[PDB]
């Protein structure tokens, strides 16, 4: 019990520390995800299936 | 009545964080990703089948050349394969038969393993004298070693069943810093591409984001229902996925501090063992206990295809670091490489 | 071409050596019989392993390799590491007999047993049951301050079965109680009814005869009943 | 008569049953890696043996009874007889091998998994096919097995099988009698152990139907191999002892009765759950 | 997040009755096998009673056969434990813990603290 109140104290310090950050908008974050995907989409071998002439595993 | 006031203030704090997160939710990725074209039924086929093991495969890892791969099995054998020409470059017998993890050095020097023997054994491969010997054995956990990964050839972070994570240094063999603050067994971890920070899954259904240099937890994500088996980053580092035993995959953003999306389907009752993205970051591959490997999309959440195969559960999954192929280990001792 | 061909030949030889040694490993490995020893708490599981780390023990009887593993060095949050052992042929489950009074870790052990028996990966693994601390059980029961019937009321309705094998100098109530615990573990095993795996009870360590002989007979039985049931003769 | 179509349709169903069944078994073991066990290598041998049984042997034998004269030539008739004997011997022997496999499993469990490996399995398969060839082809191609005999031999399209005493006794003893004895002793001792185990289980479960479950499976596995081939192989030893004790139609009839056992084999040996799954996955 | 809140409980005469309730949320309550686990004062924990998915399969520890009635409300995600005719041995902290795995029969929960799928508990005390 007395060993647990120290754990509770530490948890209050943890919640205290992670309470104060910056959070950005979901619309912009997801927009960044969409942008990265639409950028690197051409270099993806799983996405555009591989020609067997240039396929290293054939 | 001290514990009561403390728990009240802690719950209140939690409530404030809950509300602050709920306030940032002005749209969804599901709403805005309407115009993005779908994937289509795009399917993979087995180009190579690597068989060498006597017992079940518990893990694998790709190398940075995308050529070699290490796989460990519960017979105590560690086989280092070659992807193209399906050979066996090395076989290292372990001290303990049971091994739950393996890792590859980014420069190709060392290979790490670990398991219920509580000790992370580093093996050198560059021995001019010949075969492989234990280079440095790292012991600091009171529980089993669930997973671990190389930062570089010098320092290595480990995860364990004694609720903790630890960053080691190979030369001194000691713990540089100790990460505590999880609740249950720490099942898996994943490094960053810039390796400044790393996430970890645990048995309290919550994934934590730590920072490697300072050693502090920046954010705690509570979105799942049960134990989180695997966690994998995204190509730019701003998001990550977690599989769990609630039969759902979830995508979390770090700058949004909350769960963005859940991929699930009602015909699933079993957990997700492993996850990973592709090179571009568009596909989310997940192995399940229904013996398949379901390929989801990261944007539209519809499964594009499926990977048939293994006769028993799929333990591990990995993607080549240039994105050229996928590899799936199972409990039928067989590795299948796909394209 | 010029030297890749040599790489092919080198890697070929390495593959040969590894393949060879691995084949030699398969024989000893598949001939080795893996066992999982576990107990709830104050179980006397350290005596059998007194009869690699301190965890693992490999003992040899009649040129038949046994490879035991003790999990006593881990935490009791069990649900992740116990999946690692699905190839183990038998789980030796050792429980104290007079721990009914104080708590009731006998009920905890029963719970753990049911959990293992119904777990979805361990639906194939037979449990060899060792009922320990027989004399101590007898003492507590004859002393009578510690009553089983408090924590098991249905013991008032359970009498000595027809297949009684009494050893003399013993209270028939003590014998009845002993068989009652044994039956409490058996009924859980018979609840499933598929017959893929079975529970073999035993009585232990009041006489310190080597329990390996029981282990032996029961291991033989497990594998014999695996082939027997698979060939539909059972 | 109506005899032509009456027998033709039945023999067509037999040829189709044997072929379709054994082909299905082979393709299942080829297109599933889970079916690649040591026991399954044995059943693959059995399947091949029964496949060549219903592909050449039984159709040309049917053509022989319906047209009652062969056109294809003398050499090809002895060859045909050879491939017949080869398929039969290989079948029976393989059945005996599988029986010995199960006896080794239940009698010596600890040494079972250790000894019986892949190379050992292949060695036994090749051994079986060698003993079957050495008890069929060499006597026929070397003419060790020989009035009416010389007549039918020298006559081209006389498609009769006349053997001397020395070849018929030893040929039958090698293909059938020894495997029968082995199988009887094997399943007997196995049944004894099974009965014992059921006794122990009954002692530890206080919670005749199981005896029935144990007798039925042995009864059918021995019965299908007995009823089909026993009257034939007994007929050969009666035909050697006392001539004109058996008419020539009975011989052909019994031989066919024996052939059908090859068609029953996939049904009495693919009762696995996994076999069933793998079967319906190919039959949609 | 996941929390299970023990409500009810308090100081009651032996031979009385007390209805324990547990409000759950953050998960699909219909699927998860719930159970009640106790921790005695100054002695280790012992499992008491479980309830399955449908509300059919119900077991008790032998000490509390029949006098305890465990019932689940799937319709609003809430759990209930009806205790009747209390005994002096019952005085302990009653936690409502769920089993961690979906769609199963096994549970590993009586195992001690920093197990997240367990509440803070209420105090039930036997009167003098
Ligand atoms: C040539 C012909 C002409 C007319 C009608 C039928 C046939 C077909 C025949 C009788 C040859 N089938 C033989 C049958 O398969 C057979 C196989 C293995 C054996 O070990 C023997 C055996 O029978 C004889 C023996 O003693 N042993």
């Amino acid at each position: 019990n007395t060993a647990s109140i120290a754990q509770a104290r530490k948890l209050v310090e943890q919640l205290k520390m992670e309470a104060n950050i910056d959070r950005i908008k979901v619309s912009k974050a997801a927009a960044d995800l969409m942008a990265y995907c639409e950028a690197h989409a051409k270099e993806d071998p799983l996405l555009t299936p591989v020609p067997a002439s240039e396929n290293p595993f054939r | 009545s001290e514990l009561d006031q403390l728990r009240q203030e802690a719950e209140q704090l939690k409530n404030q964080i809950r509300d602050a997160r709920k306030a940032c939710a002005d749209a969804t990725l599901s709403q805005i990703t309407n115009n993005i074209d779908p994937v289509g039924r795009i399917q993979m086929r087995t180009r190579r089948t690597l068989r060498g093991h006597l017992a079940k495969i518990y893990a694998m890892h790709w190398g940075t050349d995308s050529r070699l791969l290490v796989s460990a099995s519960q017979d105590g054998k560690l086989i280092i394969w070659d992807s193209y020409t399906t050979n066996k470059v090395h076989a290292i017998p372990l001290r303990s038969s049971w091994v739950m993890t393996c890792a590859y050095a980014p420069s190709g020097n060392y290979v790490a393993c670990g398991g219920l023997d509580n000790i992370c054994s580093i093996y050198n491969l560059k021995t001019r004298e010949g075969n492989v010997r234990v280079s440095r054995e790292l012991a600091g956990h009171t529980g089993y070693l669930s997973c671990c990964r190389f930062l570089d050839d010098n320092q290595i972070v480990t995860s364990s069943g004694d609720t903790t994570c630890a960053l080691w240094d190979i030369e001194t063999g000691q713990q540089t810093t100790t990460f505590t603050g999880h609740t249950g067994d720490v099942m898996s971890l994943s490094l960053a591409p810039d390796t400044r920070l790393f996430v970890s899954g645990a048995c309290d259904a919550s994934a934590k984001l730590w920072d490697v240099r300072e050693g502090m937890c920046r954010q705690t994500f509570t979105g799942h229902e049960s134990d989180i088996n695997a966690i994998c980053f995204f190509p730019n580092g701003n998001a990550f996925a977690t599989g769990s035993d609630d039969a759902t995959c979830r995508l979390f953003d770090l700058r949004a501090d909350q769960e963005l999306m859940t991929y699930s389907h009602d015909n699933i009752i079993c957990g997700i063992t492993s996850v990973s993205f592709s090179k571009s970051g568009r596909l989310l591959l997940a192995g399940y206990d229904d013996f398949n490997c379901n390929v989801w999309d990261a944007l539209k959440a519809d499964r594009a295809g499926v990977l048939a195969g293994h006769d028993n559960r799929v333990s591990c999954l990995g993607v080549t670091d240039d994105g050229m192929a996928v590899a799936t280990g199972s409990w039928d001792s067989f590795l299948k490489i796909w394209n | 071409t010029e030297d890749q061909r040599n790489e092919e030949k080198a890697q070929r030889e390495a593959n040969k050596k590894i393949e060879k040694q691995l084949q030699k490993d398969k024989q000893v490995y598949r001939a080795t019989h893996r066992l999982l020893l576990l107990g709830a708490g104050e179980s006397g599981k350290s005596t059998i392993v007194k009869q690699s780390g301190i965890f693992e023990t490999k003992f040899q009887v009649d040129k038949v390799n046994f490879h035991m593993f003790d999990v006593g060095g881990q935490r009791d949050e069990r649900r992740k590491w116990i999946q690692c052992f699905n190839d183990v042929t038998a789980i030796i489950f050792v429980v104290a007999s007079s721990s009914y009074n104080m708590t009731n870790r006998l009920q905890e052990a029963l719970n753990l047993f049911k959990s293992i028996w119904n777990n979805r990966w361990l639906r194939t693994i037979s449990v060899i049951l060792f009922l320990n601390k027989q004399d101590l059980l007898a003492e507590k029961v004859l002393a009578g301050k510690s009553k089983i019937e408090d924590y098991f009321p249905e013991f008032a309705r359970y009498t000595t079965p027809e297949d009684a094998t009494p050893e003399p100098g013993e209270d028939p109530r003590v014998t009845r109680a002993k068989y009652f615990i044994r039956d409490e573990f058996l009924r859980i095993s018979t609840a499933s009814g598929d017959g893929r795996h079975y529970c073999y009870p035993h009585f232990t360590c009041a006489v310190d005869t080597e329990n390996i002989r029981r282990v032996f007979n029961d291991c033989r039985d497990i594998i014999q009943r695996m082939h027997l049931r698979q060939y539909e003769l059972l | 008569e109506v005899w032509v179509v009456g027998m033709g349709i039945v023999m067509s169903l037999i040829v189709l049953a044997i072929v379709f069944g054994n082909v299905l078994v082979i393709t299942a073991i080829a297109k599933f890696e889970r079916l690649q066990t040591v026991t399954n290598y044995f059943i693959t041998s059995l399947a091949c043996a029964d496949l060549v049984m219903g592909l050449a042997v039984v159709p040309f034998g049917a053509a022989h009874i319906l047209t009652k004269t062969w056109t294809f030539g003398n050499f090809w008739c002895e060859f045909w007889t050879s491939i017949d004997v080869l398929c039969v011997t290989a079948s029976i022997e393989t059945l005996c091998v599988i029986a010995v496999d199960r006896y080794f499993a239940i009698t010596s469990p600890f040494k079972y998994q250790s000894l019986l490996t892949k190379n050992k399995a292949r060695v036994i398969i090749l051994m079986v096919w060698i003993v079957s060839g050495l008890t069929s082809f060499l006597p026929i191609q070397m003419h060790w097995y020989r009035q009416e005999a010389i007549n039918c031999y020298a006559e081209e399209t006389c498609c009769d099988f006349f053997t001397n005493q020395a070849y018929a006794i030893a040929s039958s003893i090698v293909s059938f009698y020894v495997p029968l004895v082995i199988m009887v002793f094997v399943y007997s001792r196995v049944f004894q152990e099974a009965k014992r185990q059921l006794q122990k289980i009954d002692k530890s479960e206080g919670r005749c139907l199981k005896e029935h479950k144990a007798l039925k499976t042995l009864g059918i596995i021995m019965g299908t191999f007995t009823l089909c081939w026993l009257p034939f192989f007994i007929v050969n030893i009666v035909h050697v002892i006392q001539d004109n004790l058996i008419r020539k139609e009975v011989y052909i009839l019994l031989n066919w009765i024996g052939y059908v056992n090859s068609g029953f084999n996939p049904l009495i040996y693919c009762r696995s759950p996994d076999f069933r799954i793998a079967f319906q996955e190919l039959l949609c | 997040q996941v929390q299970l809140q023990e409500s009810g409980g308090g100081l009651v005469q032996p031979g009385g009755s007390l209805r324990l309730s547990c409000a759950a949320s953050g998960f699909t309550f219909s699927n998860y096998k719930m159970n009640w686990v106790r921790q005695a004062p100054g002695k280790g924990l012992e499992w008491v009673s479980d309830i399955s998915q449908s509300g059919a399969s119900i077991s008790y520890t032998g000490s509390v056969k029949g006098r305890f009635t465990i019932s689940r409300d799937n319709a609003k995600n809430t759990l209930y434990l009806q205790m009747n005719s209390l005994k002096p041995e019952d005085t302990a902290v009653y936690y409502c813990a769920r089993c961690p795995a979906p769609f199963t029969r096994d549970c590993f929960d009586v195992t001690s603290t920093t197990y997240a799928y367990r509440g803070q508990g209420t105090q039930v005390t036997v009167s003098s």
